[PDB]
């Protein structure tokens, strides 16, 4: 096991 | 077999709780988001079946984290729509099984998804209210 229950992605919010 | 009521089903089953097995389940899983909607179910009934335990449940919850997360990177709303709902019964239901030392890396998950929002605000609402559930207990914010 070595999983982050963060992780680096991410993305903004936008309607599309 | 291919977009079976069992593919992902068969994933949980062979997960692990690192980054690249949760990677290589996530980047597939997220290859078929036409799924979204059907494995959000089955994987929110697998949690809930009385027939698996703490780390297959910790595996399906790193799963899903890293999908829905992945998900609203690349702006997929299949899968965090979906995934959404079935995490506030899974997560919350979950909550009142892990141990707290699991149950802290799922606080982790329930805070990193409201603070970057990858779901509703209702959706978060309803997971709180889930875990809360478990202990009667609630704050003043959402």
């Amino acid at each position: 096991p070595s999983y982050s229950p963060t992780s680096p992605s991410y993305s903004p919010t936008s309607p599309s | 077999m291919a977009f079976s009521s069992e593919q992902f089903t068969t994933k949980l089953n062979t997960l692990e709780d690192s980054q690249e097995s949760i990677s290589s389940a996530s980047k597939w899983l997220l290859l078929q988001y036409r799924d979204a909607p059907k494995v959000a179910e089955m994987w929110k009934e697998y949690m809930l079946r009385p027939s698996v335990n703490t780390r297959r449940k910790l595996l399906g919850l790193y799963l899903m984290n890293h999908v829905v997360q992945q998900a609203k990177g690349q702006k997929i709303i299949q899968f965090q729509d979906s995934f959404g709902k079935v995490a506030a019964e899974v997560l919350g239901r979950i909550n009142q099984e892990f141990p707290r030392d699991l149950k802290k890396k799922l606080s982790r998950v329930v805070n990193i998804l409201k603070e970057r929002n990858i779901f509703s605000k209702q959706v978060v609402n309803d997971i709180e209210r889930s875990l809360a559930a478990a202990l009667e207990h609630h704050h003043h914010h959402h």
